[PDB]
């Protein structure tokens, strides 16, 4: 059920990343990501969701010049839950070097993206659609690696101590 | 609290660490970590300080490059042992005072905080600017305004400080530091003394630099004293790693620190005499702050320790500055300028000393960003650290 | 502050303002059930009630489907049909319980209706 | 470094420098050092009355009366002897070395000085290991508050000795990484059957952030020949655990630093250049 | 035939009468004019004046005049005086960025659409020696994205973000006179709403009038192309695409449209006058990880020669900073299945 | 008509002229640059108020602007990194500026921010509110003058502020519509 | 900084642009006799150890040009001296070395022709030539009672250490 989901997510990130520059209609000489300020109802598309199951899903919000993407990551148990939360927080702090990350997640999600017309301008939008998918994949992996890395040391550290008594 | 804060000055060649209130550091170790070169617990397999310098089965790394942290995975582990192996402090029980190099970015301060609050759970943190601490350390000889000539092993800085804050736009780097004075004395020796174990060339050199070198007022008159009353030539003896080799120590004694004033001697691309560099920096600062900056030229660093270093520097800076005032009067009556170079006992570790003194006061706990604030506002709070 | 807590923009005049299935189904004639459900969609009703009511009937038919029977069905609908379907598929995605089969229906409709069947879901002002 | 050391490096290097210069017949340096150790331990080395020929080492443990109701003084006296002196105001134990009166091998007293804190704890264990070695049962359980909000309970029985730690994990996440290490301890015997038995219990004794750890020591651990070592480990455990939980997160970082890095390479390959 | 001027978007473009020079805004506040020397392109000019990003460029063929509008809310009519162009400020009387501008075929006026939800019709008065403008507001409720003049220089089709395509009357009596009746209507006072589409979805990114102006077509974000016939009662023929939105469109014959956009390649659409139905017979670009000539969204398209009745060549500029020249005939060969009309 | 003129030293508001109704604001060009420096500090950038003034002023002039709805602008800076712009200092170093691009100029509407005791918005309102035969003509003839008025979005801000003030101190309910006035 | 010559009188004669200064010498040459106890060869040899480390030398007097010449020549001597076994052996090699024909201002092989004026006519050339050979011998000799220790066969290591260093990075053998 993984590839089916990532296929349905990809195609929606395809339709959604069709942006263009757009000067503010509300404010003089201003320019803002419409999906964020929502000050002009007609410029906002229909929010849509693509869910894999009752837990993992994605929210794609589009506007004439910006797309906001919110991923709900898989957290099988407590250990993954905190590892995930510590990993997303970690990247969000670096959102400035990540240029397409939202400093905070949309309430209800684990991570969020803010892709503006400027990004799709200086980055092959198809390659960006690949990133979001590449991303969703890699986080589930890295979380699994961290998980095993914790246990891998919990064992050595528990044997190292008991072997000495 | 009943427990003192932790104070850490991570220099590029030496890290001064200890508890606050103490006049001296509890440890001063080479800023290096040795590693294997990860599954299980390989990350925990490392050593630091001298222990890490020559581990047969390990590679020596130096995280702190040019004063700025180049490797954050390494700089974090170094902290792991600094805390659990040397200070033996439970980081969750002590506030920590870390130093930072001038021009260190805000992002970096956030990385440092991330490490301290996320990995070790410290209750409070304060990232102090080295130059300022160096100034407060001088109160030992008050104000936070003055010129701070800092020199260690990597390179030297001339940092103008106005009321607790550095004048970023007016700093200047000088391509001469401890490391250079050693390489120079090393050549001097290679061309005159025989019997010095190639693989112990630098070893010997550094020994002479700290043990015998000093700064003289005039070269010819110095060169003369030696050639005359050759009660100036000292002998040094070490062990060939196992027979003994003996050498005479001469000219290098005053020729080493000399390169600071006459850079062109060792360095081909730099020539400005430190005395001038200070002059230039103060000149580039606000007309209204210069005199003050001139009255409080403070030294800080293992490479300022040399005998008379402050006397020669001050003398040279007066000649430069006075001569300048002469041309004006001539050209046309400017009140003379008081150039004073302050030197105290706490100089070798001036920065850590200040951090140690300052972290014992109560106002320290008031300016520290607390863990709670870290959690409720985010790592940004560590971008600015109230000077006091 | 006070006088600022009021949103003058809200009042700015230059703003913008806009059984049968159970039969064929309970008889195994799946395809007919589909089209049957895709009929007169509540596209214009104010009540979420009825809107949600419809997608349920529609949803109830996508579940009652046999993996291999999907494509055939999809390909029996005109383009405007794949489109309304596609809108319903996304409706489904907002009620996990099914989400594995909708990922299939999706995949079929995407092959028939094209990525623009989606574009049209995103841009619809009057929707299911 | 996987196991935490037991000796305190500052006491050892401070004292070592003093003794060296003493033996070299050099004029003594005044000394004044305030430092800490784990579990809110506060030390103070100094020259009593400004007498530079005298170096005092003092340790202050908020939970000292407790260790004192369990053999503390008697043990300390046996260990240090004449070095022991009346505790300096604000401290519980004080060692005093006379720079003009050290032994031929300064390394035995130095090592022991470096273990002042370990030696303050030792007696509570030696006491009970002795209860089991003699059969004395029904003896009251020792209660040490080695921390403001953490406690250690010692008990002896017919065949074993049990130590329980009531430790706390401030960070809600640390409780989770903790549970991992703990589970692996509970299973340590699948690799050393003669090793001590470890039991765990969360939020509940045998708060969401309180956990109970239990080590069961059989005669092969608490006997005269193993006694000392067993103590070096057991009394440091609580800091061992918390040390590895933190180091653990430090590893999770280098991982995230590496991952994040990679992501930013992919994203910049998206650039038309 | 592709050429890259820069890797950053080419907001807009215009060609002189001979198709000898081209005016482009490189995602800049400026307008660089280029020209061909043998087979290379040389920057022969630079128009620095706007203080925002130039959103539209139009070049009056005969009176060799260039007009530009920007986000600085301004608009300048550029005149050639020897070896340099001179910018003349035109007041649009708006408080939002301008978005597009086009000279009427008679070159006596020019229209500017903007974020002020209004079109500004401008013409020069040789009595007061300056440019004045009149607005067309109702019923526009949002930003005006695109414009195209009818061959009569009165009717103007306008596309905007309120999801509509409209044809207004931009009749100025002080610069032209009573437009002969059209199939679009008889009464044509200033600003008169002659036609408005009925769709409520997708921003009309592009609009276009047929060679004779009896048909107007538009491409929307709801990923569809449309055409209305003044001869068939303004009967609109829609066609839904299975691909991404089209941003630009133009007729190349009376019954054919050529459009491009977010898919990054030009497609062909034909109109069945009889059946009153549109048909996609497109994709003219038959072969970064793209198989199209442009590596990003194509935002503009223009007829290079042949007019809109029998176009022989057309141009495309997009967000990849590239401009393309297409030979209608060279495409008909390379594709033995292609239609056209 | 009324003339709002904010330069480097002080900001004026002049009905037209009539000395009696004129008013001056103690916050203009330098005040903002100054406030900017203070902000770039809590950010981690140490700019000496004397030595780097000229520099920071160029920053202000290039990246600073007037937020329309501050609540809106604050969320942007806190939740996303779209406001962030890089600025290169003379010594080569590069710094980043975001939320402070609009916080600095905000002082014109909120003087207390820079510890000055109503804000050019409320000042303009009052100036006019206090001839009735000339009010409507003023409101529809406000002209900005000065270097410190070239902030992107400034006009829009005034208009929103005045509208908020008009609805509260002249009415209470919604009868705005006819409340016409363009600050062109 | 670098040490300058203070033997420049208002009445001093110049062979070229160098300063034709008096010297305590018995060797023959255009060298004016000297009354004062310190001659230019003195000054050169006094400041040599401090000047050789310099890379930049500002010329203030034509006297400096003479100082510089001697200073650079000393380096050429030490090259020789280094490799000999007795004060006497040294004095020999020095007459010889001071006799060899080194390049003068204006010739390829002479460093600093950008700071040394060339002899304007054949006479000057012959005069400058003899002066520059005079200096060379008065220095080379006078330089032997310095380099050797009262314990002969000893080229004082405190003089043989500058053999690899070049004043202003210039060599007369360059
Ligand atoms: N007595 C001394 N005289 C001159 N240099 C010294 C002396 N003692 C130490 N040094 C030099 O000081 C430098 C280290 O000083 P330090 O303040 O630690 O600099 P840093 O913090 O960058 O490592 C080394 O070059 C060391 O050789
Ligand atoms: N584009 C701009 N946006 C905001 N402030 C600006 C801008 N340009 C200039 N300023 C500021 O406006 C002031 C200069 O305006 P000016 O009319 O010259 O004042 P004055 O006549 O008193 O010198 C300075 O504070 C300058 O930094
Ligand atoms: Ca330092």
């Amino acid at each position: 059920t993984l590839r089916p989901y990532l296929s349905a997510v990809r195609a929606t990130l395809q339709a959604a990343l069709c942006l263009e520059n757009f000067s503010s209609q509300v404010v003089e000489r201003h320019n803002k990501p419409e999906v964020e300020v929502r000050s002009s109802k007609e410029l906002l598309l229909q929010p849509v969701t693509i869910s894999r199951n009752e837990k993992e899903k994605v929210l794609i919000e589009g506007s004439i010049n910006s797309v906001r993407v919110s991923i709900a990551v898989k957290q099988a148990d407590e250990i993954e839950k905190i590892l995930c939360h510590k990993f997303m927080r970690f990247m969000m702090m670096r959102a400035e070097n990540f240029f397409i990350l939202r400093r905070k997640p949309v309430e209800g999600y684990d991570i969020s993206f803010l892709i503006t017309n400027f990004h799709t301008e200086q980055m092959y939008k198809h390659k960006l659609v690949d990133f979001v998918i590449h991303f969703m994949e890699e986080i589930d992996k890295e979380i699994s690696e961290m998980k095993l890395s914790v246990n891998a040391r919990a064992r050595i550290v528990a044997e190292e101590f008991l072997k000495n008594f | 609290g009943r427990l003192p804060a932790c104070v850490v000055d991570c220099g590029t060649g030496y890290t001064k660490l200890g508890y606050a209130g103490n006049t001296e550091p509890q440890f001063i170790i080479p800023s290096c970590i040795a590693i294997k070169e990860m599954k299980g617990v390989d990350d925990l397999d490392f050593f630091i300080g001298d222990e890490a310098i020559e581990k047969p089965t390990y590679a020596t790394k130096w995280p702190i490059r040019h004063g700025i942290v180049e490797d954050w995975d390494l700089m974090e582990r170094f902290m792991e042992q600094v805390i659990f192996k040397y200070l033996r402090a439970e980081p969750e029980d002590h506030y920590f005072l870390l130093t930072e190099p001038p021009l260190n970015t805000p992002e970096n301060r956030e990385y440092t905080a991330e490490i301290m609050f996320e990995s070790f759970n410290v209750p409070g943190l304060y990232i102090a600017v080295q130059a300022v601490l160096a100034l407060a350390a001088s109160w030992t000889s008050r104000t936070l305004t003055g010129t701070v000539i800092d020199s260690g092993d990597g390179v030297t800085h001339v940092i103008p400080v106005a009321e607790g804050y550095v004048i970023g736009s007016c700093i200047k780097h000088i391509p001469i530091a401890g490391r250079d004075i050693t390489y120079f004395i090393q050549q001097l020796l290679r061309d005159r003394e025989v019997g010095i174990p190639p693989e112990q060339s630098l070893e010997t050199a550094k020994a002479v630099k700290e043990r015998y070198s000093y700064v003289c007022p005039d070269l010819v008159k110095e060169f003369n004293k030696y050639d005359t009353d050759g009660k100036w030539i000292k002998q040094y003896t070490g062990i060939n790693a196992k027979k003994e080799f003996s050498i005479d120590v001469g000219y290098e004694r005053f020729l080493g620190p000399e390169i600071f004033f006459h850079p062109e001697f060792a360095n081909p691309d730099f020539t400005q005499p430190i005395s001038e560099v200070v002059d230039e920096v103060i000149q580039n600062c606000p007309i209204d702050v210069r005199r003050p900056l001139y009255k409080n030229i403070v030294l800080s660093g293992g490479s300022t320790m040399f005998r008379d270093f402050g006397r020669r520097l001050q003398r040279d800076l007066k000649r430069t500055v006075d001569a300048r005032l002469k041309l004006s009067e001539e050209l046309s009556k400017p009140k003379p300028i008081d150039v004073q170079v302050i030197t105290h006992h706490m100089q070798r570790y001036a920065v850590w000393f200040g951090g140690s003194m300052l972290a014992s006061t109560p106002e320290f706990y008031q300016v520290c960003h607390t863990k709670k604030d870290y959690e409720e506002i985010g790592p940004s709070i560590c971008r600015h650290n109230p000077v006091f | 502050a006070r006088f600022r807590k009021v949103d003058v923009d809200e009042y700015d005049e230059n703003k913008f303002v806009d059984g049968e299935v159970d039969s064929c189904l309970r008889q195994g004639n799946m395809t007919a059930a589909l089209q049957a459900a895709l009929k007169n969609p509540p596209i214009n009703t104010k009540s979420q009630a009825v809107k949600d009511r419809a997608g349920s009937i529609v949803l109830k038919v996508l579940i009652s489907f046999k993996a291999n029977d999907i494509e055939k069905a999809v390909q029996s609908l005109d383009k405007n049909g794949v489109d309304l379907l596609m809108k319903y598929i996304y409706k489904g995605f907002e009620s996990p319980s099914s989400s594995a089969v909708l990922l299939q229906w999706h995949e079929k409709a995407l092959a028939a209706g094209g990525v623009g069947s989606i574009v049209r879901v995103l841009t619809a002002r009057k929707t299911v | 470094m996987i196991l935490l050391e037991v000796n305190n490096r500052i006491i050892e290097e401070t004292l070592a420098l003093k003794f060296e210069n003493a033996a070299a017949g050099n004029k003594p340096e005044a000394v004044e050092v305030t430092f800490a150790d784990f579990d809110g331990v506060l030390y103070h080395i100094s020259n009593p009355n400004g007498d530079k020929t005298k170096v005092m080492v003092s340790i202050s443990l908020k939970f000292y009366k407790e260790l004192q109701a369990h053999g503390a003084d008697e043990l300390l006296k046996r260990v240090y002897g004449s070095y022991l002196v009346n505790p300096e105001s604000g401290y519980n134990v004080s060692l005093l070395y006379d720079l003009e009166n050290l032994p031929a091998s300064k390394d035995s007293i130095v090592h022991q000085a470096g273990m002042l804190k370990r030696n303050c704890f030792a007696s509570v264990f030696e006491k009970y290991f002795q209860f089991q070695e003699e059969g004395k049962e029904g003896e009251n359980r020792a209660v040490i508050h080695y921390r403001d909000d953490e406690t250690m309970y010692v008990e002896s029985k017919k065949d074993r000795v049990t130590v329980v730690f009531s430790t706390v994990f401030k960070d809600d996440d640390d409780v989770v990484i903790g549970k991992v290490f703990m589970q692996e301890f509970k299973e340590g015997r699948r690799a050393s059957h003669t090793a001590p038995q470890v039991l765990f219990s969360h939020r509940e004794p045998p708060g969401d952030n309180i956990g109970y750890i239990t080590f069961v020591l059989f005669p092969r651990h608490t006997n005269a020949s193993a006694r000392d070592n067993t103590i070096n480990l057991i009394h440091t455990f609580r800091d061992y655990l918390h040390y590895h939980i933190k180091c653990s997160k430090a590893y999770i970082h280098t991982r995230m630093r590496a991952k994040t890095s990679d992501f930013l390479k992919v994203l910049n390959r998206a650039r038309p250049d | 035939a592709y050429h890259s001027f820069l890797v950053e978007p080419i907001s807009c473009h215009a060609w002189n009468k001979d198709r000898t020079q081209i005016a482009i805004c490189p995602n800049n506040h400026e307008v660089h004019i280029y020209e061909k020397s043998g087979n290379k392109w040389v920057q022969v000019h630079e128009l620095k004046e706007h203080n925002g990003q130039v959103t539209g460029v139009d070049w009056a063929p005969d009176s060799n005049r260039i007009v530009t509008c920007g986000t600085d809310r301004n608009a300048y009519v550029w005149t050639l005086k020897g070896r340099t162009w001179k910018p003349t400020l035109v007041i649009l009387r708006i408080n939002r960025a301008a978005r597009c501008v086009r000279w009427a075929p008679n070159e006596k006026k020019f229209a500017v659409g903007s974020g002020s939800r209004v079109i500004s019709i401008c013409y020069f008065e040789q009595e007061n020696d300056w440019w004045v403008c009149k607005h067309i507001k109702k019923p526009i409720r949002s930003t005006v994205l695109s414009l195209d003049w009818h061959p009569n220089s009165v009717l103007l089709a306008a596309g905007s973000c309120d999801f509509k395509c409209r044809i207004f009357s931009a009749y100025i009596k002080e610069v032209e006179e009573r437009p002969a009746p059209t199939p679009w209507g008889s009464k044509m006072p200033f600003g008169e709403l002659m036609f408005e589409s009925s769709s409520s979805c997708g921003w009309v990114h592009g609009v276009c009038f047929s060679a004779n102006g009896s048909r107007v077509a538009w491409v929307s974000h709801d990923s569809t192309v449309c055409l209305a016939d003044a001869d068939k009662k303004m009967a609109v023929a829609t066609l839904a695409s299975e691909t991404l939105p089209l941003l630009a469109v133009t007729f190349i014959t009376e019954s054919s449209l050529v459009a491009a956009g977010h898919d990054c390649f030009p497609v062909l659409f034909t109109y069945d006058s009889a059946a009153g139905k549109l048909s996609f017979g497109g994709r003219l670009d038959v072969p970064a990880g793209l198989d199209s000539l442009h590596k990003n969204s194509v935002s503009q398209i223009s007829v290079l020669s042949g007019g809109k009745a029998k176009c022989s060549q057309f141009c495309t500029t997009g967000m990849d900073g590239g401009m393309s020249i297409w030979d209608v005939r060279s495409l008909e060969s390379a594709l033995k299945d292609l239609k056209i009309v | 008509g009324v003339v709002v003129d904010s330069g480097d030293g002080v900001t004026h508001i002049c009905p037209v002229s009539l000395p009696h109704l004129t008013r001056r604001l103690d916050i203009a060009g330098r005040d903002i640059t100054r406030y900017l420096i203070k902000l770039l500090l809590l950010r981690g950038y140490a700019f000496n108020h004397s030595a780097d003034f000229e520099t920071v002023r160029m920053i202000k002039e290039k990246l600073c602007y007037v937020g329309y709805n501050i609540e809106q602008e604050q969320k942007l800076a806190l939740e996303t990194t779209v406001l962030v712009e890089s600025y290169t200092l003379p010594d080569g170093r590069i710094i980043k500026v975001g939320g402070e691009r609009f916080e600095a100029p905000e002082a014109l509407f909120q003087p207390h921010l820079i510890n000055v005791e109503v804000g050019v918005a409320e000042l303009l309102f009052n100036t006019i509110q206090a001839d009735i035969d000339t009010r409507s003509e003023f409101y529809k003839h406000i002209v900005l003058s000065g270097g410190s008025t070239m902030y992107p979005g400034l006009p829009s801000r005034l208009e929103r502020e005045l509208k908020q003030l008009y609805l509260e101190r002249v009415l209470k309910g919604d009868v705005e519509k006819l409340s016409k006035f363009k600050i062109r | 900084p670098a040490y300058h010559s203070s033997l420049m009188d208002p009445d001093t004669k110049l062979i070229g642009n160098m300063a034709l200064l008096p010297i305590r010498s018995q060797f023959k040459g255009p060298a004016p006799r000297e009354t004062k106890d310190t001659d230019i060869v003195d000054e050169a040899i006094y400041y040599f150890k401090a000047n050789v480390f310099f890379k930049n030398y500002e010329i203030k007097n034509e006297a400096d040009r003479t100082l510089i010449y001697i200073t650079l020549y000393i380096s050429e001597c030490l090259k020789k001296l280094q490799k000999c076994n007795s004060k006497s052996q040294g004095e020999k090699e020095m007459y010889t070395l001071g006799i060899t024909n080194f390049p003068i201002p204006g010739e390829p092989g002479f460093p600093l022709n950008a700071i040394y004026a060339k002899p304007a006519n054949k006479q000057e050339d012959e005069v400058m030539r003899a002066y520059l050979q005079q200096l060379r011998q008065e220095t080379g000799l006078r330089l032997c009672e310095k380099v050797f220790d009262p314990q002969n066969d000893k080229p004082s290591k405190w003089w043989t250490c500058f053999v690899k260093r070049q004043f202003m990075n210039k060599s007369l053998s360059g």
